[PDB]
């Protein structure tokens, strides 16, 4: 996970860490690979995403559990708040690490559209994770940073990707979630999700037998969220 | 608790 | 770190950590609670055991994944060995921490035959985990420590506990695992398991519905091991 | 595999 290890050996160990479900190790290995300065292939981008998705995902789940106990008891002892603050700080440290790597190494002025959208979506997600736990004027700045990342990714995806492209779909999905849960604009979220689903459905016949599963899975999530939100 | 790309 | 926190608060936070599936945090809170120098209740003993059981459990599962990938060498690069060593060192550090706590605070001459057997079984289990990864003169030294701890727990259980006592059953269960997997004595392992099962089976009619649930649960594990070993 | 107490 360090700078004395060849880049190719870090990729190998990231895959081993994934097999062993050691996602903290996995993220550390991929962080070390990114810091080598070279671009990530598509497979390597997903290793990076999976690694940190699991790490932050466990922290978010823990934060939600403790935050509900704190609000339920809000209607006592400081143990819940104290521990929720400790998890929160840990979550923020991971998000900062991710955003740092994106700004420092991965977000480039010109790559291929697939990769440019991938990293800008990632920027929006991890700013969104910060917004879930922020509170004041610091939250306003985070939200605006998420919106700009999502919006720039969106603009690229609509100009360079077809409506059934799984990365464009995944972006619109997470962006619709941003509208609903962060920006508190349920009308934008429903509209975006419905529009994204319909324009994919209208083109679904143009998909091969292999890539059909990747797009429809996201389309089902869009549909699931619409049920939740309406 | 909305669904995102993490939930595929 | 934990020294500034009240004992009761540490117990509350360990329970919170368990709800959030934050078992590394849970182990640190319980370690702090133990280091207050006061005995642990039955409830608190199980919190401690559950916490470190999850921690070392993940490491053992990861060590096994990597070790088999490493053993499949001609039925090659050093990455698998290096990462397996990293995990191994980390597993050992957790076991040492548990053994350090048992020797320094928990294992005592005083107390009921329930706490005394609980902690001595725990000492055997975590020397066994260390034995799973050791090799040389250090290994024999480790196996002797596990054997000795299991035997002393065994002696207390057969003298001060009925055959259906769940703690006695779990100790015998783990001791039989020690024979089969560590000492390489399948005959002793099978004999101990069968003896434990049959002797408990004969006394099941003297139990209530709750005790009957606890005992049979462990007895089924003895049954599963037997059917596999023979 | 061999079941221990960890296996409920």
């Amino acid at each position: 996970a360090m700078g004395s290890m060849e880049r190719a050996s870090l990729i190998q160990k990231a895959k081993l860490a994934e097999q062993a479900e050691r996602y903290e190790d996995m993220a550390a290995f991929m962080k070390g690979a990114v810091e080598k300065g070279e671009e990530l292939s598509c497979e390597e981008r997903n290793l990076l995403s999976v690694a940190y998705k699991n790490v932050v995902g466990g922290q978010r789940a823990a934060w939600r559990v403790l935050s509900s106990i704190e609000q339920k008891s809000n209607e006592k002892g400081p143990e819940v708040r104290e521990y929720r603050e400790k998890v929160e700080t840990e979550l923020q440290g991971v998000c900062d690490t991710v955003l740092g790597l994106l700004d420092s190494h991965l977000i480039k002025e010109a790559g291929d559209a697939e990769s440019r959208v991938f990293y800008l979506k990632m920027k929006g997600d991890y700013y969104r994770y910060l917004a879930e736990v922020a509170t004041g004027d610091d939250k306003k700045r985070i939200i605006d940073s998420a919106r700009s990342a999502y919006q720039e990714a969106m603009d690229i995806s609509k100009k360079e990707m077809p409506p059934t492209n799984p990365i464009r779909l995944g972006l619109a999905l997470n962006f619709s979630v941003f509208h609903y849960e962060i920006a508190n604009s349920p009308e934008e979220a429903i509209s975006l999700a419905k529009t994204t689903f319909d324009e994919a459905m209208a083109d679904l016949h143009t998909l091969s037998e292999d890539s059909y599963k990747d797009s429809t899975l996201i389309m089902q999530l869009l549909r699931d969220n619409l049920t939740l939100w309406t | 608790h909305s669904l995102s790309t993490s939930d595929i």
